[PDB]
């Protein structure tokens, strides 16, 4: 992974030369930032047991075909606990990883260690990718609502569940 | 010791087809690394191939239909490509009639 | 770092391991020694 | 990057960033416009430190710059002091990430087996490097060249 | 972006065993070709 | 609810017809935690004797 | 493409032999079944627009792959589905008419589990969607028959595996 | 990696639905016969050797394959040759003991023909001598027996074309 | 004994005994009764097995004890006896123990090794095997002389 | 290729919503920024052969990549390397517009490092060309369009890195 | 998008985009607040649009809806209303593209191959598409009814 | 791996003939050189350093490949770079003791032409620094040996290209 | 392709120079044997069907690659040996001429060695007929031709072993 210093120290690099105003605007901006994307984190680390129950709950009450049997097609959801609760710890992988992406304020994480090799293993059990897609964005919206009075908080934490549903996406346009 | 295998531990999905292929008793008859031109093509971008595989391009000779890729050779490399993308080609001439 | 519901490993054929204490019966001995063959050098090679 | 390291450290155990890793953190980020004053006054100095560096390496090594030496001719010195501006670059690098780590994945990783098939005596680059430490801490106050100097003493040991 | 892929191949996950295919799992894993008391619990269960 | 009491009594079949109770305990063990917030335990117990 | 005729001339071909008392029990054996495989695929392409249709309605039809996010989702995607459907039934009839899995290695799996990892098309939903259409088939062809026509709907499963 | 119990359970389990009169009549086949599927399975155990020595001599033992430049000429690869006819031998009442051969595409099937193929192996004398295999098992074990066990010698032919 | 073997399965995959394997204990020894009378009734009939069965190993082989064969003189042939009955007192344990590794670790492991340095032909060993299971399976019923010729035909397929 | 337009209907339609106040702020964001995208790339059109000759003077007129034995020596070359530096200018003007970076995956860096290592094209000197080209046309178009354009052009540099 | 299809016409001829197609481009990106209300109109009345279109074409094909129409049936009518849904969609994500980009690349390419491998009448998915036009233009202003019209018209055209 | 002996055992062996007079001069022509290859390889052993020294000064020392942006700038990858040129030079003094290029193609050249196509690295570059490497040798060790050297120096740059 | 008088061209313009003394001693050693080339390639064209059959029935006539099971076994497959020997023979006689084997990589040599491992063509046999052609063409020629011609017959089978 490369966090936001490594990726603007490695651009430089590899002209040659130092850190000009230019380069140095951009470490600034996440030495601004940097004391507030730890207590978006801190507030992951306190409620993220509650966060992944709403999220749960409200992803099955918009897709109850996920709790059902798989039809003969046997695709891969949370039909049994078995596969309920391998279903929920995917959930903290997407939360977990998305919380050291914004103390980052880099999107290398999340590629290198999670997207890399992601639909091959969804397409290999057949777990659907397009719930997938929508807790990832009830994350989100769940997150969001604590930080509702300034709103460069909301940036800061859209990131990195924006890029997860992007490069997970099929691209039909 | 035993095969780690998916059923006995926590995977990762980032060596998940490399993984269950080498678990395999064609293992050993893949002559060319597995891992090392993943690991890496997973930083760089696209490569230059077909959009299907790369056993899908022929060898350009003069008289051919010679696919080199196949059940006798086992390289077969794979990569995600676009609907909409265009291969670099190379002018047969000079380069600025492209 | 990965991590797994317990019970997820349970389920199916519970894939066995061999181990080497002194003192048991010869056939246990040389299965041990048969599975570290196979595992190795990828088959029984002592016997093919 | 020390944030890097400490996001590498809690992924490795499975958990989640921990209180010692959340304060360490912390300190890194209030440090922050005190690194990028440090690390730009080492920038807009390159001239005088690699000149005035050099210059004190050629009276410690003599043999460098005589017949035979490998730094011998103006081709070869101009060389000589391209490899100090190498350094001096990579460890305004390493004082903006927090941590050595830009350092060891360029220029330290494998520096035996680039200089030693090049003919160069890698005791003399060692040499050089300690001779820029001493010329880029006294553009710095009192407890700012104790900050700098972590970081030039990572160099020579990786390089010894 | 991804930009690469090591393939997908068709993996199916245990779901849960059954008192004629652990029998006939343990000796494939030691290829054994089925020992003649695991041959006779086989039968005891499909006799019921 | 009488989704799952189907469940109990329908891979309970599942389970005589094959071989061990594997398929109950895999799919029944951390079961009663994971609903019990929404539904009484003791309810369930009382059901399934 | 060589049909089980021409198999079992170029087995004997390669060696210098004429055919022995042995050669011409699998020529024999062709025969047998050579007017049982015409009137099988007679019956085949008159029912192969509607095989497609209701193969793909007790597998895959309402399942999460029409849904929003899951492959063959779009029309294009959809119309690309039965696209396959149609060169897996249709050579699957060519393999069973000439008794030799020839022209399926030969032109439908050489180099379709490669292009299918580079599409991103899940493999183990596809085998089951001709798993589906192996039982209807079965339906019309009749038992006798169908059986050897599922025979080569396992081998696209075998090789596309 | 199932049985003809995991495979009915499967095919019911995943429609949600109880075992009804048409899904346990499956059943009902597999538990009935089997006594008659443990007695084969413990006679070719007894006779593994004696199989494998006389579907060797009756098929390839005197061929251009034994001789110097074939195939199998040589000290080890004889002995590799008869060591893959136990493999095929071996999960052959694997498959006739589980009732499914689910089990040869998982560990057998998998990867048998670009091992072959790589190693110069022919493929059209290994099916001769699989093809020969099962006539001799369809004398030891009987004729009812024989018919059960040919249907996964045949399955592995298919798959090994 | 099956018991054994069993339990060493359990203990490999670290669980307690499935209720499969529980009940191949009890049918097992449900069937005690029976296998104390197979064996039995072969005890009884050692010096009639071993001298017909050897006597017709004899005519089939009439080189063993021909000169310069291993069984030539009234040692060499009475030592040949003396084996005779080892592998028939063998089938007998296997028969109790409902399990052919009690013959396995006693006379099986390493019997390529003892009588090729002992110049014995294996296979002249084997076909005294194969004439002590006819005299053998000839007094006992159909149902027991299938249950007692496996024993004596998992020996000659070790023994080549 | 895709732009921030058609980013946000392609992730709102994989969910299947009709659309939200939340992805509508990304639309009306864009849109504020689209006039200013739309003077900028009318400046890098009427300049594009300005850019192209201060970026070249400025970093490998008189070099060693010009003299006799170098790449770009003569005209056929000198010619080709002009072409290249208008192709980055032109398809990173059109990632300005779209404001996405995807257009440059598809069509500029497909590839594009092994094609200039078969013909032997330097890499090291085509980024500190490209640097050079993005300090020039960062000066006609402003610090607020220039620091956007020099977004794409730093994408470039690392993809051929 | 606008934005997207100007840049493939300029890419298929390698050239930049004219002064003509930036100006499109330009009033395009300041008219976004006006279709952005117009796409939230459609996304606010999708039962009122989708219900009350549907029923008119059902009585004006009685034939679908009869025995033996392929949406015959509540469960087989329902999937009518699904589809229905789904080109209300792509409408309203035109219109925010300005462009027919969005309706086309999903359920216009290859959409008569799909009907006819699910047995339904194209002919009759025209007309439900037409009525629901009534419905959402009754809805706009004369000024903005042409632009949803003309994003429905390019649908029932391709469509036949 | 097998050498110029072993070349013509197999040739023989694999047709069952004894070593006959066309074979037998073959065999003669290696005892005639052996001396002069072992000659060759305590030579090479003793100047590896400064043949892949002086290789290196005078193919890509001052070059595009050592400056920032290129191949083998950081000193990883300058010490990982003539990591590779110790490889060519020890397993080209295998291929001349042995008088067979065979351990160049299983143990170097077999899948390294994807390898370097993944990282990244310039096939054309590796060629002339092989060739300029082959210069170098070819002085130190003769006139007769030194194009017996240079005879495995070409086998890995066509098989690499 | 490029031939002796392009290669000394290109050799001096990569350096800058006009044609110096050096350059003009290559230039008359092509220009003082040209007419001996022009010699023998004419004799080559004439004699070209009998070179070709002189070689084959030299090298691999009675042999077991003619045989039933051997690869040339049928006419198409003899046939289509003969014809490549032409190209081998026809493309030295170019080489000859231009006195440059560039023409031999460009249009012979590329991916040559993996065309003849994907058809299962023996390349140990191939260059023995390459060698029989070298000696019956070096008869004809004389003693000057006939050792530039095996000078390019060498770079075949190089290039193919
Ligand atoms: C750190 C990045 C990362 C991720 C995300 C990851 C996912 C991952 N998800 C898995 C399974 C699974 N995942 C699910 C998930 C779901 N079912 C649904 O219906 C929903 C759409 C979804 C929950 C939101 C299910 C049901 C399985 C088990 C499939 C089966 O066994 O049938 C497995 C196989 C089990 C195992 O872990 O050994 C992996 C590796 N691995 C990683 O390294
Ligand atoms: C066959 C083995 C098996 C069972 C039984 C099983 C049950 C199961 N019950 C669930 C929820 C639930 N289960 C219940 C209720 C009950 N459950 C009972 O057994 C009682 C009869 C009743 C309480 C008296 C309720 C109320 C929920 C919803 C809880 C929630 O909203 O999260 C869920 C979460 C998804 C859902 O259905 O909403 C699973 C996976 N899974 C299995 O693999
Ligand atoms: C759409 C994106 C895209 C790019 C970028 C592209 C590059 C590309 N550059 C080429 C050649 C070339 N490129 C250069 C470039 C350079 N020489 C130098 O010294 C400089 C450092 C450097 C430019 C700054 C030269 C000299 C050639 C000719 C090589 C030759 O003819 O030997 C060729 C071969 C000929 C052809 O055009 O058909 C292609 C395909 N193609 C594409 O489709
Ligand atoms: C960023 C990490 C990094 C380093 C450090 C680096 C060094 C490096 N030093 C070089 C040469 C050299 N380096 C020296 C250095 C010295 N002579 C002395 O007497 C002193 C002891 C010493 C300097 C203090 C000399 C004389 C040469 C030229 C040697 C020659 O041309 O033979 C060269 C070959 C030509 C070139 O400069 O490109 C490289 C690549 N490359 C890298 O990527
Ligand atoms: C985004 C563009 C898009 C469209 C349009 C689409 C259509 C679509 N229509 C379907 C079924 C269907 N569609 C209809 C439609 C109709 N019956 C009538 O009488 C009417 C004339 C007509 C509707 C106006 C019927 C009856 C079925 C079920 C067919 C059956 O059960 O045999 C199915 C199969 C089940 C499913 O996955 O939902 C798809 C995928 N999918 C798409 O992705
Ligand atoms: C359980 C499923 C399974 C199979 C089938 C299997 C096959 C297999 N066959 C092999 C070799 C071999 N197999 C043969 C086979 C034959 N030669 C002939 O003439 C006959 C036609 C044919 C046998 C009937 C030969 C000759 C070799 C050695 C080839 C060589 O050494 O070059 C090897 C190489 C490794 C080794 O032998 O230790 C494997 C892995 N592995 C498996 O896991
Ligand atoms: C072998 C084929 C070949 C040619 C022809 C060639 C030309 C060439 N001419 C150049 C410059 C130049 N060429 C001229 C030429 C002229 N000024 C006038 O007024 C006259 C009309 C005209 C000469 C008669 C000037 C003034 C420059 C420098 C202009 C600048 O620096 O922008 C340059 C850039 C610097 C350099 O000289 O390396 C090249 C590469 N390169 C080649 O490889
Ligand atoms: C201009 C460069 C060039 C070459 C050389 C070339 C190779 C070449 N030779 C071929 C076949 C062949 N080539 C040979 C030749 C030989 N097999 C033997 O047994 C001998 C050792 C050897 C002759 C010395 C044979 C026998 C075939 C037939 C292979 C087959 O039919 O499968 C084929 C397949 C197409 C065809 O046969 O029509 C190609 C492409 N094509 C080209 O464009």
């Amino acid at each position: 992974m490369q966090d936001i210093i490594t990726s603007v120290i490695n651009q430089y690099d590899l002209s040659g030369r130092y850190l000009d105003i230019k380069g140095i605007n951009q470490i600034n901006n996440y030495f601004d930032t940097g004391l507030k994307r730890l207590m978006i984190a801190k507030l992951i680390n306190k409620e993220a047991t509650n966060l992944i129950k709403e999220a749960s709950e409200l992803l099955f009450i918009e897709q109850p075909e996920l709790l059902r049997p798989c039809g003969n097609a046997f695709i891969g959801n949370a039909y049994t606990t078995r596969r309920y609760a391998a279903c929920i710890r995917d959930i903290e992988y997407y939360l977990r990883y998305s919380a050291y992406s914004i103390i980052a304020g880099n999107n290398s994480i999340l590629d290198e260690r999670v997207l890399d090799g992601l639909k091959e293993t969804y397409n290999s059990l057949l777990v659907p990718i397009g719930p997938t897609i929508r807790v990832i964005q009830l994350l989100k919206e769940i997150i969001q609502k604590k930080f509702s009075t300034e709103n460069i908080e909301n940036a800061i934490i859209a990131e990195p569940f924006d890029y997860l549903a992007i490069n997970l996406s099929d691209k039909n346009l | 010791p035993y095969i780690r295998g998916f059923g006995e531990e926590p995977q990762e999905c980032r060596n998940w087809g490399t993984q269950i292929d080498l678990f395999q008793y064609s293992a050993p008859f893949r002559k060319v690394p597995q891992s090392i031109t993943l690991f890496s093509d997973y930083l760089k971008a696209l490569p230059d191939q077909h959009p299907y595989g790369r056993g899908n391009d022929p060898l350009l000779i003069q008289f051919g239909a010679i696919f080199p890729i196949g059940t006798k050779n086992l390289k077969q490399n794979p990569a995600p490509f676009g609907k909409d993308t265009r291969r670099l080609l190379i002018r047969r001439g000079p380069g600025i009639y492209n | 770092g990965l991590r797994l519901p317990q019970i997820y490993a349970k389920a199916g054929i519970s894939r066995q391991k061999f181990v080497m204490k002194p003192g048991l019966s010869t056939d246990e001995k040389q299965s041990v020694i048969s599975a570290c063959y196979r595992q190795v050098f990828e088959r029984d090679i002592s016997k093919a | 990057s020390i944030v890097t390291k400490s996001i590498v450290n809690a992924d490795a155990e499975a958990r989640y960033l921990s209180p010692g890793e959340l304060d360490r953190i912390k300190s890194f980020v209030l440090s922050g416009q005190r690194r990028l004053r440090i690390a730009q006054t080492l920038t807009e100095n390159r001239e005088r430190i690699v000149k005035q560096g050099g210059q004190q390496l050629f009276q410690r090594r003599p043999d460098v710059v005589s017949p035979g030496g490998n730094a011998y001719g103006e081709e070869m010195t101009a060389t000589c002091l391209r490899d100090l501006d190498y350094y001096l670059r990579l460890v305004t690098y390493g004082i903006i990430a927090g941590d050595v780590t830009p350092i060891e994945e360029i220029g330290l990783v494998g520096v035996k087996e680039m200089y030693s098939a090049l003919g160069t005596p890698i005791s003399g680059v060692a040499e050089g490097i300690r001779c820029m430490k001493d010329v880029a801490c006294s553009l710095l106050s009192g407890e700012d060249a104790a900050e700098v100097g972590f970081y030039f003493d990572y160099t020579l040991a990786a390089m010894q | 972006v991804t930009k690469a892929s090591g393939g997908s191949p068709v993996v199916k996950p245990q779901l849960y065993k059954t008192a004629s295919m652990l029998t006939i799992a343990q000796a494939e894993q030691q290829d054994r070709f089925l020992e003649l008391g695991e041959l006779n619990q086989l039968v005891s269960f499909l006799n019921t | 609810s009488l989704r799952d009491l189907d469940w109990f009594l329908r891979y309970l079949t599942y389970a005589i017809v094959a071989g061990d109770p594997n398929i109950l305990f895999v799919n029944i063990r951390g079961l009663r935690e994971i609903i019990e917030n929404a539904c009484s335990s003791a309810a369930t117990i009382v059901a399934l004797k | 493409m060589q049909d089980a005729i021409t198999s079992v001339i170029n087995a004997a071909d390669v060696q210098g032999k004429y055919l022995d008392a042995n050669s011409v029990e699998k020529l024999r054996g062709y025969f047998q079944t050579g007017e049982l495989r015409v009137r099988a695929a007679a019956t085949i392409a008159a029912n192969a627009a509607t095989i497609i249709k209701e193969a793909v309605a007790k597998s895959l039809l309402y399942s999460d792959i029409t849904r929003p996010g899951g492959n063959m989702y779009t029309t294009r995607r959809y119309a690309a589905c039965i696209r396959d459907l149609d060169y897996y039934l249709r050579y699957a009839t060519y393999g069973m008419l000439a008794g030799d899995p020839s022209i399926l290695d030969e032109r439908v799996l050489n180099g379709l589990k490669e292009t299918y990892n580079s599409l991103g098309v899940p493999i183990g939903a596809t085998i089951q969607a001709i798993q589906a259409m192996k039982e209807v088939t079965g339906s019309l062809v009749g038992s006798d028959a169908g059986k050897e026509m599922g025979l080569y709907f396992d081998y696209i499963c075998s090789g596309l595996s």
